[PDB]
């Protein structure tokens, strides 16, 4: 496990599944040093409404 | 695609950097580039090293 | 109930119920003492337009 990512229970659909949360930058960080801009997540993973 | 562009100009930067210090093009050039529609865009990553 | 939450009552199609309310801030409050820009909200919960 490389720091960003975690095993997390899952209740499948049948069973269980020790499913493993991703997490990774994924576009640099620096689109300016001084800039005050968000780090606007996207999630992916076929997102659900909730 | 646009998180692959700023990652394109980004890399290229450091690329350009990296390998030919007198030049000072992709850190200080302003850069028109236009990339032909059609594929999907979930294909579209596998543009960006081109 | 700490800072920034508080209780409150809501007739569910069925029955009542007795739901909090939560609340926090979201990013640095100071990338600029004086800087000039909105405290935006930034509300969630499936709300409708209502």
């Amino acid at each position: 496990t490389p720091p960003g990512v975690v095993m997390g229970l899952a209740w499948t659909a049948m069973g269980g599944s020790t499913l493993f949360v991703e997490t990774s930058l994924r576009r640099p960080q620096d689109k300016d040093a001084k800039g005050d801009k968000d780090g606007s997540l996207e999630v992916t993973g076929q997102l659900g409404e909730v | 695609m646009k998180e692959s562009a700023r990652i394109a100009y980004t890399f290229a930067r450091a690329f350009l950097m990296q390998h030919a210090p007198a030049n000072d093009y992709l850190v200080t050039s302003h850069i028109h580039l236009h990339v032909p529609e059609g594929a999907t865009p979930k294909d579209g990553p596998s543009a960006g090293c081109t």
